[PDB]
RNA sequence: GAAACUGCGAAUGGCUCAUUAAAUCAGUUAUCGUUUAUUUGAUAGUUCCUUUACUACAUGGUAUAACUGUGGUAAUUCUAG
RNA sequence: UGAUUCAUAAUAACUUUUCGAAUCGCAUGGCCUUGUGCUGGCGAUGGUUCAUUCAAAUUUCUGCCCUAUCAACUUUCGAUGGUAGGAUAGUGGCCUACCAUGGUUUCAACGGGUAACGGGGAAUAAGGGUUCGAUUCCGGAGAGGGAGCCUGAGAAACGGCU
């Protein structure tokens, strides 16, 4: 009752990467910014993939409200599409757990810690704990 | 200076390759390969922006390192491999095969041929020398060595190479009233018929090239590509056939496409 | 000042702090490799013989083997060579090293034990220390057991057994340089390359030799009507 | 799969405009005056010292890192036996 | 090829004799004296030479601000040229040896200043101009000042060394 009629305009079919690519035009009267749940359990349902085969990204809602335009993809199957899909986009959509590191200034000080070290550094430990020792 | 250079900045890639001006700085610089850097078009600017097969160069990656991309029948997993002119260029999946010939606005068109077309390519003659052992050998314009040619293949003459066993099948002689495919200069991507070449022995020997439309235009012969007899090309020439209407013919085509 | 001895033939050695300076100066002004009798250094290795391998100064600078001259210089030291490892491609470095000659101005000695002598040290005869690898090459392993030139080196591979509490296993390195049907394989493989690489080539010959000749047979009948 | 050996890269990028007034630089040439990793294409049946003295090719050798173990210096991306 | 002592081939030798696969993965087919015999596929990495590509180095012609209160400059100690060598990756006074006495200049040489890196360009726009351009692109130069070198295809490298 909401009217929130997606269409699929640009389709191009992607045997390369095993998808197909398109434009996705949302016109939501009334509405402001459908989520891109919706967007994805609907586009599932008309390329009869699946939810988590389907990913969107882009959606710049038009000045003034009521339509909303950004791109799709539909992989062949959910392999296909944790094979291609950036690892960022994949933990947007929960297919993928986020890798908790370290931040990137404490990764580069580790690795030049790490670059002042020759070896496995058991030697230097054992060395540098038996001197302090005494 | 102090070495060669890795990085292609975005505005001083060739125009071309119509390549944005914003969206990052730098432009995917060619490898070294078969054809010079600005008169080449690597695989990444083919299969992102022309193609739109790809939306980065990662998904660039992700597809030529699946083997699926090949030019002249060899797999070519690089992503700024420099895919120039006459170039087959086989996608697998899709089943599709290009040849990259320019269209007649000077840039490389995405031309679809047939799998009997993409068995072969073109070649323009750079020498014809005699190699170690006394074997002769032809070196076209994409840097193919081809030994024991004809005898009677000359310097900018055009063998067809076969891209599978990279051989001669036959040649086409450098004669007026032979098709061109200007590859160079502001003529570039035109198509026509030789009048004749002025000589000018020291440097520059010039082709006056006529089309079908009887406009003829000077070119040097480091532009010139022979395809063919009068008429009927060796190559399947692109949608235009190198014909450069002037912009009030083309805004002419254009109102007259447009209104139905 | 130390000394660093070691007994390479079982592998073991240890460190002697030896004060009371009347012991030691039967090092003194004595080069590396120059051999010395342990008698004058103690009453515990007599009979033995050392050999001045090497030793570090106090502030810790290297022996520097076959300087001269017992102080210290700078030497601009290269690759593959001692008290220097480079941290690029053909980087040199002006290091300070020690010189060979043996003086007051050690802070440890390192002595070879070239001869045992009569009583038995309690640190580097009694032990002995094993190798911590067999050998890994196929030849290698033949002049380690002494089989032949025609053996199975596989049956006669150091293997270690590595035990994380409830699992046991074995570990053997490789044979490096085995033979192997892959490897004769590959060896048949450039043969016959080579072989019909030749072949081809000489094909391509004749039939352009041919192609020449009836170019020249044609060019000739075209010149003698004229 | 840490380490370490090997390979490749570290000569690109980035910054700055101090020098510099036919110098740099611009357009235009030349290499029949040269070097060129990489890429791409082509390319190697000849290996016997003085053949009528061949020594494995079902495949030669040692010598080192990492590692073990013993250390020096207050200190270094120091290193010694 | 506009042009050669070019490409290339041949002859006599020469060489602290260069290269001519003792390398790795996957697949394990085919044949008959069934020996783990003979063959054999798709690649990876190497490798000599030529060509190509990325270049580099040098180079022809022409073009630069102000200054004569800068009119002669260069040539000791290479300045212009010849011959020969050395050196270079290679041309060349690049350097050396021996000769010749040249070379630039009122069409502004040489010197001095530049609060000068050069250019694409920028500001102002009747037209012509005037002024700016350290600065996002191209080329140069430099890493505190000079000099010297190692490794490497490429550096006189400076997040390389002396
Ligand atoms: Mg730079
Ligand atoms: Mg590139
Ligand atoms: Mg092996
Ligand atoms: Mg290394
Ligand atoms: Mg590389
Ligand atoms: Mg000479
Ligand atoms: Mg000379
Ligand atoms: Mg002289
Ligand atoms: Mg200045
Ligand atoms: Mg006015
Ligand atoms: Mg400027
Ligand atoms: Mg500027
Ligand atoms: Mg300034
Ligand atoms: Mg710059
Ligand atoms: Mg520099
Ligand atoms: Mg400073
Ligand atoms: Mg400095
Ligand atoms: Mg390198
Ligand atoms: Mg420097
Ligand atoms: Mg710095
Ligand atoms: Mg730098």
């Amino acid at each position: 009752s909401d009217a929130v009629t997606i269409r699929t305009r640009k389709v191009i079919s992607n045997p390369l990467l095993a998808r197909k690519q398109f434009v996705v035009d949302v016109l939501h009267p009334n509405r402001a910014n459908v989520s891109k749940d919706e967007l994805r359990e609907k586009l599932a349902e008309v390329y009869k993939a699946e939810k988590d085969a389907v990913s969107v990204f882009g959606f710049r809602t038009q000045f003034g409200g009521g339509k909303s335009v950004g791109f799709g993809l539909v992989y062949n199957s959910v392999a296909e599409a944790k094979k291609f899909e950036p690892t960022y986009r994949l933990v947007r959509y929960g297919l993928a757990e986020k890798v908790e590191k370290a931040s990137r200034q404490q990764r580069k000080q580790k690795k030049n810690r790490d670059k002042k070290i020759f070896g496995t550094g058991k030697r230097l430990a054992k060395k540098v704990a038996r001197r302090n020792a005494d | 200076a102090r070495g060669p250079k890795k990085h292609l900045k975005r505005l001083a890639a060739p125009h071309h390759w119509l390549l944005d001006k914003l969206s990052g700085c730098y432009a995917p610089r060619p490898s070294a390969g078969p054809h010079k850097l600005r008169e080449s078009l690597p695989l990444i600017v083919f299969l992102r922006n022309r193609l739109k097969y790809a939306l980065n160069g990662r998904e660039v990656k992700a597809i030529l390192m699946q083997r699926h991309v090949k030019v002249d029948g060899k797999v070519r997993t690089d992503t700024t491999y420099p895919a120039g002119f006459m170039d087959v260029i086989t996608l697998d999946a899709t089943n599709e095969n290009f040849r990259l010939v320019y269209d007649v606005k000077g840039r490389f068109a995405v031309h679809r041929i047939t799998d009997e077309e993409a068995s072969y390519k073109l070649g323009k003659v750079k020498k014809v020398q005699l190699g170690k052992k006394g074997v002769p050998y032809v070196v076209t314009h994409d840097g193919r060595t081809i030994r024991y040619p004809d005898p009677n293949i000359k310097v900018n003459d055009t063998v067809k190479i076969d891209l599978a066993s990279g051989k001669i099948t036959d040649f086409i002689k450098f004669d007026a009233g032979k098709l061109v495919y200007v590859t160079g200069g502001r003529n570039l991507g035109r198509i026509g018929t030789i009048v004749h070449k002025e000589r000018h022995d020291g440097g520059f020997d010039l082709v006056h090239i006529k089309d079908s439309l009887d406009n003829t235009f000077v070119t040097r012969l480091n532009n010139v590509f022979v395809i063919g007899e009068q008429g009927k090309p060796y190559i399947s020439l692109p949608k235009g056939k190198g014909i450069k209407l002037s912009i009030a013919e083309e805004r002419d085509r254009r109102r007259a496409q447009q209104g139905l | 000042m130390k000394l660093n001895i070691s007994y390479p033939v079982n592998g073991s050695q240890k460190t002697f702090e030896i004060d009371d300076e009347h012991r030691i100066r039967v090092f003194f002004d004595k080069r590396i490799g120059q051999e010395v009798d342990g008698e004058a250094v103690g009453d515990e290795f007599k009979g033995y013989v050392f050999k001045i391998s090497g030793g570090n100064d106090k502030q810790g600078f290297p022996m520097k083997q076959g300087v001269l001259l017992p102080t210290r210089i700078k030497l601009l030291l290269t690759k593959n060579v001692s008290c220097y490892r480079p941290r690029r491609d053909g980087e040199r470095k002006r290091k300070s090293v020690r010189g060979a000659i043996v003086g007051p101005d050690l802070a440890v000695l390192a002595l070879v034990i070239v001869k045992k002598g009569e009583q038995e040290l309690e640190g580097l005869t009694d032990t002995t220390v094993p190798k911590r690898l067999g050998p890994k090459r196929a030849n290698n392993i033949r002049k380690f057991f002494g089989l032949s030139k025609e053996d199975d080196v596989r049956d006669f591979v150091i293997r270690r057994e590595v035990t994380k509490g409830e699992k046991t296993y074995t570990k053997a390195p490789k044979i490096q340089r085995l033979v192997t049907p892959q490897r004769l394989q590959r060896k048949r493989h450039q043969r016959a390359l080579k072989v019909r690489n030749a072949q081809a080539q000489r094909e391509a010959a004749a039939e352009y030799a041919q192609l020449l000749a009836k170019r020249l047979s044609e060019r000739k009948a075209e010149k003698a009507e004229i």
